[PDB]
């Protein structure tokens, strides 16, 4: 876990081969390329509260708010479970207003 | 570990909350509180030096 310990990156796991006098790790590493471009915003306001996400990053390509992991590119809809709510959002610097779909009201349907 | 990506500089404060186990609601709300305490301490950090 602790970075450049072994290899240049984020590390999956070494192999070890011997030599002379001396040994020789083989390091296995995970490097990302390909970046892209996008707008975030720190929170979601709707219906006077404030979303959070759970575990990930909101992004936008223009129209349209998703939210996506860190180290990858897969994007999500914004439902009510992935995204948690805390307070009201008029202290907070940043917010953006949008619409948060939920589960729950079309199944009752 | 590759090349460099931006990221404004709050949401990054929000990854290393996260990191130590303090939600990141928390920082959100008192993000006033904290750069005046991080501008004070290295201000006190400066004179003691
Ligand atoms: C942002 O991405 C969304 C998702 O692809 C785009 O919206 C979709 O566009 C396709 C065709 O281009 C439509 O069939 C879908 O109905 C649209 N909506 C969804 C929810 O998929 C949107 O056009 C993109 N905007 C920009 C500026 O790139
Ligand atoms: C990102 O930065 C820009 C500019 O630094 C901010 O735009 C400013 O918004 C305030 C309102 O709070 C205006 O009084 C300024 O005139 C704006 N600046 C310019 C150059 O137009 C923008 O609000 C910032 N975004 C966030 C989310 O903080
Ligand atoms: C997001 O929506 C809110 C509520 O519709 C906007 O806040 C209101 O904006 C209107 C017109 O701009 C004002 O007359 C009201 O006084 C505002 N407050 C309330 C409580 O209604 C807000 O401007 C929108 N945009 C953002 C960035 O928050």
């Amino acid at each position: 876990k602790r970075v450049d310990f072994c290899g240049k990156g984020y590390h999956l796991m070494s192999f070890p081969q011997s030599a002379p006098h001396g040994v020789v790790f083989l390091h296995v590493t995970y490097v990302p390329a390909q970046e892209k471009n996008f707008t975030t915003a720190p929170a979601i306001c709707h219906d006077g509260k404030a979303h959070f996400p759970r575990e990930g990053v909101f992004v936008s390509n223009g129209t349209h708010w998703f939210v996506t992991q860190r180290n990858f590119y897969e994007p999500q809809i914004i439902t009510t479970d992935n995204t948690f709510v805390s307070g009201n959002c008029d202290v907070v610097i940043g917010i953006v207003n949008n619409t948060v779909y939920d589960p729950l009201q079309p199944e009752l349907d | 570990a590759g090349a460099a990506l931006q990221i404004p500089f709050a949401m990054q404060m929000a990854y290393r909350f996260n990191g130590i186990g303090v939600t990141q609601n928390v920082l959100y709300e008192n993000q006033k509180l904290i750069a005046n305490q991080f501008n004070s301490a290295i201000g006190k950090i400066q004179d003691s030096l």
